[PDB]
């Protein structure tokens, strides 16, 4: 009875969708002109892992970033001079994700220890020592992002999100709803909201605020394994490991545009968008970061040159270079 | 030639007996 | 964080002295170490500075071979060993940390001082052209500094540090690179300017702030300070 | 050209750089293990008889080598999204209880917990992220499963077996269809010992098979494979 | 007479250019795609520059037997024999340092890790370089030219008596690159046989017993080209300097075919090192 | 108990004020025109302007 | 190794017909 | 306990004053009386200094092991132990001097003229000394004083991995020291016993083949002292680092007394070369 | 020449001291 109630009005809500839905958004856009061939030369290589990374945050400053890798080590690079600014020794050596503070003040990180470690970066002594340590999550920390200094948002393999205060150590809201592991997370410009995709084909909206989901997102095949903003707040694209990327508007509330070809099989680690939002670049397994034109559904460049598997990928703030991080131990910068 | 070889060193109780003395 | 000399008192001229600094509370490896003399009624002077690691040193002409430094980092000690001092060294030496990196403070900490009496490229010259100003609390204060030589580097840094000590106390950082303000300094300092011309701002005077400002260019060795302007009520 | 707090900069750089090639090469001596298997196996004790949330790290000493164990046992993830970083792994250490068959979980639908150990198995050992590397399998509670195969047979459980009671033959009943579970015989060895309180006996027998990784990773650094 | 002089030059000019071809498609490969990261890409590399320069020496020594005098000059002399006799014992001692490098990897693994490293590998190479230059620099200043019989010879001049310096640097030479490489070589590769067939995972499957049986021929193929090289030269030199022989066609044709002999060694060392090693197979596969 | 509270869910989320999405796709191609020029990536940056410079 | 070892050799006619042609 | 360092203690006493007594002894009657005016007498004397410098190095061993600690410092480490492995070969290899010296006076006498003279053996020993500094140079360096267990330690560091140039120092100090030396006196001696046989003027008569008996029993009491004393020794070095051995007093009494040993063939050379030698014994009779 | 060849033997080992 129940059930039945609920797949009428999943029913309904896809007839909404249907009846919404009036004119392609690639038949709109498919009057500009495209843009054309993107070819990014490399700028700087940065060693010194001697593992394999899994994630990278650019700063606000657009100069630093933070790198993580499966030694026990944070890396946090000045990228104009090569130069290597901090070298922080992790407790624990397994890392799936960092985030960077837009003051720059702190860093986090998380993985397999269930533990998101806060660590100072301006204290008077001059060690980068734990601040804070945020237990409580019941599986694996897949994705963390500061809101500010002293709230933070992460994901977890429980099925689960989390608002931290960072301060107090108490996780002030829980978001549940997600029934496979939630893999990634995006913050908006504003940050009332976020987006969040996880390992049920579909995606979630939760308001900071409120506690509340306010839109799910259906339509991939497989696992999503990445998702982002694009720079105006009102829409976001998910990538998954069907070797489909999708586009999905907050407000119309339905899948705007799919990024396919058929030669790529394998699955799309990460997604970043361009500081217009024209260009959606995204590292798949196929040792390649292929970067999309955004709204003609086609190829716009090819970025080769790693020698193993492409794990995480990031735009800078003013959108000067883009900095992919991939298995073989090094980080790369292409402008 | 073998003197300078890593070997374990006792304190004799000759060197007790001259210090002692 | 603290830092305390040892090894003062009256010298015999052509003796030998060796003083020696002790740290504590915080990460005595990974700072860079500097000397610097006060002369008793005139103002500071760089004497020399030691890498983290011991990895390169610098000296002053003045004092170069005469003066040999060094550091201990499992005592957290810094040691200064003098042979052949002369009527000159009659000062007040400070023990300096700073550490260099994309966003540090340097000279940010100084320490306590230690007397010793004997006696009872082109050289960037920094100008102070007044030596006093006489001001009243409530009025914005302008302090000028000029450079011989034009401290914009290509990397668009330009290297001027702005120092207040006030009267029997320990000197203290205001300003590191001429717009950031030091942590712990409140908002009433603004540091301006451009290439030979620098302008210190004190807006809403208060008090404690009396003393004797610096500005210290740091573009190449040697550190070469300024006269000090001093400020009275 | 650079200023002389840049110069510094990369001193503190070249500095950053000795300490991380350090600790990788200290990183790199280290032998790690990875540790798999049911709640019931046995993992607590085992790991107590070689020492004397979330990841469990045990770090012991044997003739000069170095072991990193990482006990992944509580974590209630999906394993297939986390599996992948373990790809650098030495071996894999599998602990199982032989007396299992006879236990069965409080479902609906009475299952036999063997069998599930079987498929667990089965989905490690068939994982792409694992072909060359090898399974030390531990077999557990061998006097209560000679005590239990004396008093029940195990014709119960699963009718294929019809030999004649005794902890010999259906011990290495048990061990060939483990090892015929395997489906890539030529890039992994499957080593059996079974289970014994003896603290010399299986430490030996880990370093051992650790010592044979190490042969074959020397034989193909050099190229003889 | 001239059937005898097309047949050396044609030997000589064989092994030489195979050789030199060898060598540098080696270095280039190495250099160009693996870059030398691990140990054993640099032993090859330090084989292929020793043996490079070893079969370069080679066309002025054809060009001596046939011209029979030295018009090149004094330097060039002993720029050529100093650097003839320093890389023969750089390839061989290199030689034995990769059955070392290959025994401490079987035998002791524990031991294997602290040894096999980068570092330690440049370290031991540098070390048998310089134990190369021990001989290299008195040969170097000992070798002039003497005119003789209207013709230069590039010849050793050993101080008086002539005879001792002379057959005590024949003495050490022969000791130092055969009775302690061969020794060294059998023994740790007989011994890393042993460990082999000790080896549990090696024995029992069909598949692994094949595998087992080619390491075990191309550890012989390695051994066996080793010893049939090096050995009739220097016994042949042993022989010459012992018992006096009249000179004969059959004397000269024998004495050039055992030169050539002991350059095939280096002039078949890519072939049986570089080549058949599986990385580089591997890396020829995908380039 | 869980089957109510997602039926509410559901719910909520069908009650919600979906615009047309030609409005947003209007909106969408003027924010791509309008930051289009602001953009390193899609439009390149001469080698004075640019951070990043090759190094000798 | 060899090459260099003092031995008298005669000239070969080889090198007589290279310098001919 | 005490019964045992006393019978050490005064097993060192007695081989340093014996050794230090013929040497300075030898060398005073060599300096004071015969001048140096022979090959023969040159090879002497440069025994007997080798052999004193490599005695007076025993009572800091001696100190050593009474006080359990090195007390004397980092550079008088470096000095002792250098001088005792430098001056180790060089006595050893000179005893191998004069073997080829004596086989080569024998054998070949036309080319012993040519050989024997001053100068040549001049020579020849002065490239005995360089070869020792081959040796004594990095033992020099690598030896330091370590801090274990409260109690200073004088011997050798060896660089990352110890194990390696640990056992390549003692393989190789092994093989030069003992394996080449034993074969070529052996056979040298050998050979020369071989050629004496043949010799009409030994044979033929009683009282010279008791003559001929006499060179013979020196020979082989020269061969057999040398052999008994060095191998112990190098032998239990070898098996204490092939196999480990549980500490025990009996360790101890013969690891000191295979020490005291090596030591006292260097004290006894001093006494069969030169005091049984009939030109010194003529020498002794004149005065 | 044997004969000048055992003078110049007996004349080394002399020289030698052993005779
Ligand atoms: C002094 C010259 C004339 C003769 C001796 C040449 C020696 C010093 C040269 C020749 C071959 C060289 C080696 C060739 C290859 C490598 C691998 C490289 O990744 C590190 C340097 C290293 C290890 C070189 C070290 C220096 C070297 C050993
Ligand atoms: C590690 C091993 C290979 C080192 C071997 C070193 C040997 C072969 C070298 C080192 C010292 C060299 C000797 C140095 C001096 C002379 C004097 C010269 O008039 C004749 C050659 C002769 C006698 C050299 C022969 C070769 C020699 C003995
Ligand atoms: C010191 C060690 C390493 C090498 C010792 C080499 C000695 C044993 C060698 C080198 C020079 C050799 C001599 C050189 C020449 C001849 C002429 C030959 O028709 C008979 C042998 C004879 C007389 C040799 C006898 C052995 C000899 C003396
Ligand atoms: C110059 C030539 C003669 C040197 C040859 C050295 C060879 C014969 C020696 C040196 C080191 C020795 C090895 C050292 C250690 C061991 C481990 C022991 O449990 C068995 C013997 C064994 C395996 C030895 C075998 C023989 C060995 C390899
Ligand atoms: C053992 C096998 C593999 C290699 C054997 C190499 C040696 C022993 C062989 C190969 C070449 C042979 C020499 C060839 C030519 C001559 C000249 C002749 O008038 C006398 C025999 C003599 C001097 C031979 C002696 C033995 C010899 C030196
Ligand atoms: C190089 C340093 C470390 C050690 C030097 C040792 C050598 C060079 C010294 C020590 C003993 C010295 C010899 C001692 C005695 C004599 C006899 C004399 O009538 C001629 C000089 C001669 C032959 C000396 C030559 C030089 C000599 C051999
Ligand atoms: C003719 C003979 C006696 C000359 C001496 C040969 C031997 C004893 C010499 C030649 C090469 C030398 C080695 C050269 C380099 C090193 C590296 C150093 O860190 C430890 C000592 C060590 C390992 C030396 C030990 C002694 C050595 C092996
Ligand atoms: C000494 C040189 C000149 C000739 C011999 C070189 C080779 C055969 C020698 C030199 C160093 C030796 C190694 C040194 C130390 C050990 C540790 C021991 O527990 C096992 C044998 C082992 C691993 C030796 C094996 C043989 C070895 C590799
Ligand atoms: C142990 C290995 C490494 C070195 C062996 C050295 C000794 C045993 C060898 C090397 C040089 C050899 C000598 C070389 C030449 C001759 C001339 C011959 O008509 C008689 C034998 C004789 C005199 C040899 C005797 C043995 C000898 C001295
Ligand atoms: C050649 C003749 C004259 C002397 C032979 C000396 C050798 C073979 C003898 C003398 C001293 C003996 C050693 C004396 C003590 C021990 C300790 C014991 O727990 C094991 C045997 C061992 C290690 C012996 C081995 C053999 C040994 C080294």
């Amino acid at each position: 009875q129940l059930r039945q109630e609920a797949e009428q009005l999943k029913n309904q809500i896809r007839d909404a969708r249907k009846a919404c839905a009036d004119a392609t958004l690639s038949q709109i856009t498919n009057n500009i002109d495209p843009v054309g061939r993107i070819q990014m030369r490399t700028r700087r290589t940065l060693r010194g892992h001697l593992a394999k990374i899994y994630a990278m945050h650019w700063g606000t400053d657009s100069r630093l970033l933070v790198s993580a890798s499966q030694d026990g080590k944070l890396i946090i690079w000045d990228s104009y001079t090569t130069n290597k600014v901090h070298a922080i020794p992790l407790r624990s050596s397994w890392v799936m994700t960092c985030a960077y503070a837009p003051s720059g003040n702190y860093v986090a990180c998380g993985g397999l220890d269930n533990i998101c470690s806060i660590y100072n970066l301006k204290t008077r002594e001059g060690n980068v020592r734990v601040s804070r340590e945020l237990a409580g999550h019941t599986g694996y920390l897949s994705c963390c992002r500061f809101l500010d200094d002293n709230q933070i948002v992460t994901s977890s393999g429980d099925t689960t999100c989390a608002l931290w205060d960072i301060e107090t150590g108490q996780q002030t809201t829980t978001f549940t709803g997600h029934t496979g592991d939630v893999m990634s997370l995006s913050l908006a410009p504003d940050t009332r909201l976020f987006v969040s995709g996880a390992c049920d084909a579909s995606a979630k909206l939760w308001d900071v605020r409120e506690g509340m989901c306010r839109q799910t997102f259906t339509g991939h095949e497989s696992d999503i394994n990445a998702i982002c903003f694009f720079p105006n707040g009102n829409a976001f694209a998910t990538g998954s490991d069907d070797a489909t990327c999708r586009l999905f508007d907050l407000r119309a509330d339905q899948e705007l545009m799919t990024y396919s070809h058929d030669n790529i099989i394998c699955g799309i680690t990460s997604v970043s968008f361009s500081k217009s939002g024209r260009l959606l670049l995204a590292g798949y397994d196929d040792f390649n970061c292929n970067v999309w034109d955004a709204l003609k559904a086609d190829r716009a460049g090819v970025l080769a040159g790693h020698d193993n598997r492409v794990s995480c990928l990031g735009v800078t703030d003013d959108g000067m270079a883009v900095a992919t991080g991939s298995w073989d131990s090094f980080l790369k910068i292409w402008n | 030639y073998g003197g300078f070889m890593t070997s374990e060193k006792s304190q004799t109780p000759l060197v007790t007996l001259f210090k002692n003395a | 964080v603290q830092l305390v000399e040892s090894g003062g008192g009256l010298v015999q001229p052509g003796g030998s002295r060796k003083l020696s600094c002790s740290a504590s509370g915080f990460a005595f490896s990974s700072f860079g170490m500097h000397w610097v003399r006060q002369a008793p009624e005139k103002g500071l002077e760089w004497v020399a500075y030691i890498s983290s690691g011991s990895g390169t040193i610098y000296y002053a002409d003045t004092v170069k071979g005469r003066f040999t430094i060094s550091r201990d980092d499992p005592k957290n000690t810094l040691f200064l060993q003098m042979t052949s001092l002369r009527s000159e060294d009659t000062a007040m030496y400070y023990c300096v940390r700073s550490i260099y990196y994309y966003g540090s403070s340097p000279f940010d900490f100084w320490g306590q001082g230690t007397t010793l009496t004997v006696s009872a490229s082109a050289d960037i010259v920094m100008t102070q052209a007044t030596s006093s100003v006489p001001v009243t609390p409530g009025e914005s204060v302008s302090i000028s500094c000029r450079s011989s030589k034009s401290l914009l580097h290509s990397n668009g840094n330009t290297y001027l540090y702005w120092f207040l000590q006030r009267p029997g106390q320990s000197p203290q950082l205001l300003i590191y690179r001429m717009s950031n303000l030091a942590s712990g300094v409140p908002d009433r300092f603004s540091g301006s300017g451009s290439g030979t011309a620098f302008t210190l701002t004190i807006s809403r005077l208060e008090a404690e702030d009396v003393g004797v400002y610096y500005c210290m260019q740091h573009l190449e060795y040697p550190l070469t300070f300024g006269a000090g302007t001093k400020l009275e009520l | 050209t650079l200023s002389a707090e840049d110069k510094a900069a990369v001193e503190r750089s070249k500095m950053i750089d000795r300490n991380l090639r350090e600790d990788g090469e200290k990183a790199a001596r280290e032998v790690k293990l990875l540790l798999l298997g049911a709640g019931e196996s046995g993992k607590s004790t085992i790991v107590k008889q070689m020492k004397i949330t979330g990841i469990v790290e045990t770090h012991f000493t044997f003739k000069d080598l170095h072991f990193k164990m990482f006990d992944v046992g509580a974590q209630r993830s999906e394993r297939k999204k986390w599996i992948h970083c373990f790809e650098g792994v030495t071996a894999i250490i599998f602990c199982v209880a032989l007396s299992d068959y006879d236990l069965v979980l409080a479902e609906d639908e009475e299952m036999n917990r063997m069998h599930e150990s079987m498929k667990l198995f089965d989905s490690i050992c068939n994982n792409k992220w694992f072909t060359d590397t090898s399974i030390i399998l531990f077999l557990n509670k061998k006097d209560l499963f000679e005590e239990k195969i004396k008093k029940s047979p195990l014709t119960i459980c699963y009718p294929e077996y019809a030999g004649s009671n005794t902890y010999e033959e259906a011990a290495a009943y048990i061990q060939c269809q483990f090892e015929d579970l395997n489906k890539r015989k030529d890039t992994k060895e499957i080593y059996t010992h079974f289970t014994c309180s003896t603290d010399t006996k299986n430490v030996q027998f880990v370093f051992d098979a650790v010592t044979d990784v190490i042969i074959k990773n020397n034989l193909k650094d050099c190229g003889l494979f | 007479s001239m059937i005898t002089a097309i047949t050396i030059m044609a030997l000589y000019s064989i092994v030489c250019v195979v050789g030199l071809f060898g060598n540098f498609l080696v270095m280039y490969v190495i250099v160009r795609y693996t870059k030398m990261k691990t140990a054993t890409n640099i032993y090859i590399f330090n084989l292929a520059l020793a043996d490079a320069l070893a079969t370069s020496t080679l066309p002025f020594q054809s060009v001596n037997y046939l011209m029979g005098t030295w018009p090149f000059g004094t330097i060039l002399c002993k720029i050529v024999i100093s650097i003839d006799y320093y890389n023969m014992f750089t390839s061989i001692w290199t030689l034995c340092t990769m059955s070392v490098d290959r025994y401490i990897a079987v035998c002791h693994p524990v031991k294997a890790l602290d040894f096999r490293t980068p570092r330690n590998a440049k370290i031991i190479n540098v070390c048998n370089w310089i134990l190369s230059s021990a001989i290299g620099l008195p040969v170097m200043f000992m070798a002039t030219t003497k005119y003789r019989q209207g013709s230069i010879d590039c010849t050793l001049t050993f101080s008086h008596p002539t005879w001792y310096w002379e057959n005590l640097l024949k003495i050490c030479v022969f000791i130092f690159a055969f009775i302690m490489p061969v020794l060294i070589i059998t023994v740790c590769y007989g011994l890393m046989i042993l460990r082999l067939k000790s080896v549990r995972m090696l024995s029992g499957s069909k598949e692994k017993d094949r595998n087992l049986r080619r390491i075990t021929r191309m550890v012989l193929v390695v051994v066996a080209v080793f010893i049939v090289c090096w050995t009739p030269i220097h016994i042949y030199v042993i022989i010459k300097a012992l018992v006096t022989i009249p000179e004969t066609t059959f004397q000269t044709v024998s004495w050039h075919f055992c030169i050539a002999l002991g350059y095939t060694n280096s002039c078949l060392n890519p072939v049986l090192y570089a080549f058949l090693d599986e990385n580089f197979k591997r890396c020829f596969r995908e380039f | 108990a869980q089957a109510r509270k997602l039926v509410e869910q559901l719910k909520m989320e069908a009650n919600i004020d979906r615009i047309k999405v030609s409005k947003a796709a209007a909106d969408l191609m003027a924010y791509c025109e309008a930051h289009a020029k602001e953009d390193p990536l899609l439009t390149p940056v001469p080698a004075s302007e640019n951070p990043f410079r090759e190094k000798k």
